[PDB]
């Protein structure tokens, strides 16, 4: 049993920049002959992990020449000469040879772009959903960068954390932006018991979160 | 399993000489300060033993006849020798005895093992702890019908490579006595460049294997090497270390076992090797004084067995009886007494001129080599359905009412179309 | 070209067993090792074990030791995986690798299989339209959304106008909560499109063969 | 065993070798099914004239006579003092006595002599010792080595 740690969790790099991903191991993996035992895996969106480098010093066949690794001891680093748009994914480190194989924590990569504030849009539950007995307040946060973002719900001025789910989209192929939505699960009685509903979008680019609200009686 | 090695190359069975190897304790009886004479399957001194070695483009794993027994001797540094495979066909067709040292303990099993082209054991990807513990089991694919199993004490086997001369010497004896297998072991350090050291050693029992199977061939297992850096095709791209092992043959010879004060054997004499050794065996002493002594008696063995029996002429007309113009009725069967002549049964039994032939009590072949006291012939003709009634302890219209054969009838029945 | 094929997804109740197959194509199963992996959204990748079809020896992660067994079929050139005494924690995506040739320099991965361990059964999705809220909120462009909740199992695809409208369309991956999946979609259009022009969201659930069209 | 082995007109589970190409050796079990050739004509592995199938079935029957009824036969073979004792009869053992003339029965070896601590060192596998005359010299106690 060997424990492996990775840092940083994620890092941005503009097209043509150099990306550095480091891995740490709790035990030495180098041996007498001098070679290193490790593999690098990259899992692109909608695709399974694929090998990039083996032995840290030799590139896997068919891989672009930009991918290359270096290091010694238990601390290594993966260097990419020129990062392209096809490098999106999660980087992993692998321990081979004859031993319970270990995996890394993962390292995500993204393309740098100008900061953009989120577009906050909030919609009330449909009449059909209320007839069915359920309710769900939906808030849309789109066209924001970086991915770091948060949403706060408030019912009649009171915060409610239960029933909140968020999902982050993959990097856009055209705008290179990120989109997220916040869904607040509420029963029919709970939804009809309150009128004012607010969705606050907290983003780094703006000190004051963008706030959108609606009234149940007005919808 | 069946993948052949890439670098393996066949070599002729070169031979080498041994000084005094082949000496072992016949049994558990203890003796000291005495010279004991015993006869058993032994490897003759100054005999020829196969010269085999294992390297990265010649890998030796041949099949050698077992006969009544064989002798083993090998010089090792990293203990490349893994074990052996014993059996008649070395396949699931019959039971095969196997001994494997897989870095934890000596394992002996007797089952129906599936034959492999190059059976062996090895290890892979050691990195920063040598380990060298069994990784793959290519010895056989499957086993069934296991009648015996044994386990020895645990131990760690050092397969790490070493430089310099050969620091280890292992010699085993394998033999079969009425199905009872006996294994003898010896382990001593040596400093050898090539071939074998010049000296004497005594082998001691290792395990008792009252299995009881016929073994006519055996194989020698070897341990290969693997690494993260230089692998190969599965499993043809694997290589083994440098080692040399030799295989001998045991013959029923008589040795003079010289026992010291502690009972260990310090010297041995092979009677059939040297006429001086013959004199020692006759005198039952390890020292021969100057003079002339009588050891045995020479004799010339016969070239071949020559048999000159008298003429077998004057044969009684058995052919006339079988081919007579007429035969008596079944109820009136004639009783013919035959004597004062010779009988040639080769032309009768082996001519295949009759539809059916059978004998009761004595096989037809044995009757040709026997001398009788009285011989009688009963000739009769019966229907086809009634032929089955001609036998001891039968009943029916013929067996009971016409002609009955006693239950102790030692004669034969002859019939044809 | 080497390719590894596995089942798209599997569903089993707690305490049952699931058998997975990893087909081998373009390479010899006997002469190359096989590996297995478990992936979770929070824990990333988790190693499971390895097997050699020629030998058959298997080593398992101390986490899963005694929890599963690995087998391979030489004639069919397919590697089989079996999991027993399944529970909720076993929900994850499984992958297989091989073609090592006793060397780390070559390995490949398949598309993987999504295995969910829960007592829930197939549930058709409930699609509802999401219209704009209070009129106090106005902008030069209007935003629309489609709500999908209470469906199982994944995947479920949501699009707009049968995929004919790709402008300002964002697809949000589903989120698992209380053994249920929930996803939403949003489309941004100018004020000259809605409500002047109809906007529809299409939701497809291949597992339940459910297709719903809702106009906003 | 007529009450058990006999079954109706015969029992095929019990068979015997009627013919063999030569004389059998002691403690030799031959299960070969090769056809016994009596004449000069090859049998071609099939039955025929001067060709008989060595394996045959008994005529065991419940009504057979004393001589024809089946009798189960068991033969016990053993080696005495030729190896370490693995079996022994239900004979109670007593305490050991030293420096006295006593009648000793060790591992099936019976004799009279004086038992004393021995200065000779036996090997781990060696159990029975012998003198120059080959008579009994020393032995190892089976219970406490
Ligand atoms: C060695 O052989 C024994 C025989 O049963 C087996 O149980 C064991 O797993 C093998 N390997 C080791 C390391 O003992």
């Amino acid at each position: 049993d060997v424990l492996m740690t990775q840092t940083p969790l994620s890092l941005p790099v503009s097209l043509g920049d150099q990306a550095s991903i480091s891995c740490r191991s709790s035990q030495s993996i180098v041996h007498s002959n001098g070679n290193t035992y490790l593999e690098w895996y990259l899992q692109k969106p909608g695709q399974s992990p694929k090998l990039l480098i083996y032995k840290v010093s030799n590139r896997f066949s068919g891989v672009p020449d930009r991918f290359s690794g270096s290091g010694s001891g238990t601390d290594f680093t993966l260097k990419i000469s020129r990062v392209e748009a096809e490098d999106l994914g999660v980087y992993y480190c692998f321990q081979g040879s004859h031993v319970p194989r270990t995996f890394g924590g993962g390292t995500k990569l993204e393309i740098k772009r100008a900061d953009a504030a989120p577009t906050v849009s909030i919609f009330p539950p449909s009449s059909e959903q209320l007839t069915s007995g359920g309710a769900s307040v939906v808030c849309f946060l789109n066209n924001f960068y970086p991915k770091d973002i948060n949403v706060k719900w408030k019912i009649d001025g009171s915060e409610r954390q239960n029933g909140v789910l968020n999902s982050w989209t993959d990097q856009d192929s055209k705008d290179s932006t990120y989109s997220m939505s916040s869904t607040l699960t509420l029963t029919k009685d709970e939804y009809e018991r309150h009128n004012s509903y607010t969705c606050e979008a907290t983003h780094k680019t703006s000190t004051s979160p963008i706030v959108k609200s609606f009234n149940r009686n007005e919808c | 399993q069946c993948v052949n090695l890439t670098t393996r190359t066949q070599l002729p069975p070169a031979y080498t000489n041994s000084f005094t190897r082949g000496v072992y304790y016949p049994d558990k009886v203890f003796r000291s300060s005495v010279l004991h004479s015993t006869q058993d399957l032994f490897l003759p001194f100054f005999s020829n033993v196969t010269w085999f070695h294992a390297i990265h483009k010649r890998f030796d794993n041949p099949v050698l006849p077992f006969n009544d027994g064989v002798y083993f001797a090998s010089t090792e540094k990293s203990n490349i020798i893994r074990g052996w495979i014993f059996g008649t066909t070395l396949d699931s067709k019959t039971q095969s005895l196997l001994i494997v040292n897989n870095a934890t303990n000596v394992v002996i099993k007797v089952c129906e093992f599936q034959f492999c082209n190059d059976p062996f054991l090895g290890v892979y990807y050691h990195k920063n702890n040598k380990s060298w513990m069994e990784s793959e089991f290519r010895v056989y694919s499957s086993a069934n019908n296991c009648t015996f199993e044994y386990v020895s004490q645990p131990f760690l086997m050092d397969l790490e490579g070493k430089q310099g001369n050969f620091k280890n010497l292992r010699e085993f004896v394998f033999k079969n006595i009425d199905g009872y297998f006996k294994i003898y072991s010896k382990h001593t350090p040596i400093n050898l460049v090539r071939d074998l050291p010049q000296g004497f050693s005594a082998l001691e029992p290792l395990v008792d294997l009252p299995i009881g199977i016929n073994i006519t061939r055996f194989q020698t297992l070897l341990a290969l090497h693997r690494s993260y850096l230089t692998p190969g095709d599965s499993s043809s791209g694997w290589t083994a270390g440098a080692a040399a092992y030799y295989v001998g043959y045991l013959q029923p010879r008589t040795f003079l076992l010289k026992y010291n004060e502690n009972g260990t054997i310090t010297d041995a004499v092979d009677c059939a090797l040297d006429p001086l050794s013959e004199t020692k065996c006759t005198l039952k002493s390890f020292t021969v004084e100057k003079g002339i002594y009588q050891t045995s008696n020479f004799r010339v063995q016969p070239t071949e067995s020559i048999v000159r029996f008298p003429n077998i002429t004057n044969l009684c007309p058995f052919g006339e009886v079988f081919n007579a113009t007429r035969f008596a009725s079944v109820y009136a069967w004639n009783r013919k007494r035959i004597s004062n002549c010779v009988a040639d049964y080769s032309v009768l039994y082996n001519s295949a001129s009759f539809s059916t032939f059978k004998c009761y009590g004595v096989s037809p072949t044995k009757l040709n080599d026997l001398c009788f006291t009285n011989v009688y012939a009963d000739s009769f003709v019966i229907r086809g359905d009634e032929v089955r009634q001609i036998a001891p302890g039968q009943t029916g219209k013929i067996a009971d009412y016409n002609y009955k054969l006693p239950d102790d009838f030692t004669g034969c029945v002859i019939a044809w179309n | 070209e080497v390719q590894l094929l596995q089942s798209g997804a599997e569903l089993v109740r707690p305490g049952a067993l699931v058998k997975l197959s990893c087909k081998a194509s373009g390479f010899n199963i006997k002469d190359y090792y096989m590996h297995w992996v478990k992936q979770r959204p929070e824990q990333g990748l988790e190693w499971f074990g390895w097997i050699d079809p020629e030998n058959g020896n298997t080593i398992y992660d101390p986490k899963f030791q005694g929890k599963a067994s690995i087998t391979a079929d030489t004639s069919s050139n397919t590697a089989y995986l079996q999991l027993s005494s399944l529970t909720s924690e076993d929900t994850a995506v499984y992958y297989c690798a091989g073609s090592g040739n006793y060397e780390d320099a070559m390995d490949y991965w398949g598309q993987g299989t999504s295995v969910t361990v829960s007592s829930a059964k197939t549930t058709p999705p409930s699609v509802y339209p999401l219209a704009p809220g209070s009129a106090a909120q106005t902008n030069s462009m209007v935003t629309l959304g489609c709500l999908v909740k209470g469906y199982f199992p994944e995947p479920v695809t949501v699009t707009w106008n049968s995929g004919s409208l790709s402008s300002g369309v964002h697809t949000f991956p589903a989120v698992l909560q209380s053994d249920l999946y929930t996803l939403s979609s949003s489309v941004t259009v100018p004020s000259s499109t809605w409500p002047s022009e109809t906007v529809t969201c299409n939701v497809a659930h291949p597992a339940s063969s459910t297709k719903v069209d809702k106009k906003i | 065993s007529n009450n058990l082995d006999s079954k109706v007109g015969g029992n095929y589970n019990y068979l015997y070798r009627l013919f063999r190409k030569s004389n059998l050796k002691p403690f030799e079990r031959d299960i070969s099914t090769e056809i016994y050739q009596a004449g000069s004509t090859p049998c071609n592995g099939v039955e025929g004239f001067n060709c008989y199938f060595p394996l045959q079935s008994y005529g065991f029957q419940p009504t057979n006579g004393v001589g024809y009824q089946p009798y189960r036969v068991v033969v016990l073979s053993f080696e005495l003092l030729h190896a370490p004792a693995t079996v022994c009869g239900p004979k109670k053992s007593t305490n050991l006595v030293k420096n006295k003339c006593v009648n000793f029965n060790f591992n099936g070896l019976t004799g009279t002599g004086v038992l004393t601590e021995s200065n000779k060192k036996f090997l781990p596998f060696q159990q029975f010792g012998r003198d120059i005359a080959d008579t009994t010299d020393a032995v190892r106690d089976p219970q406490t080595l």
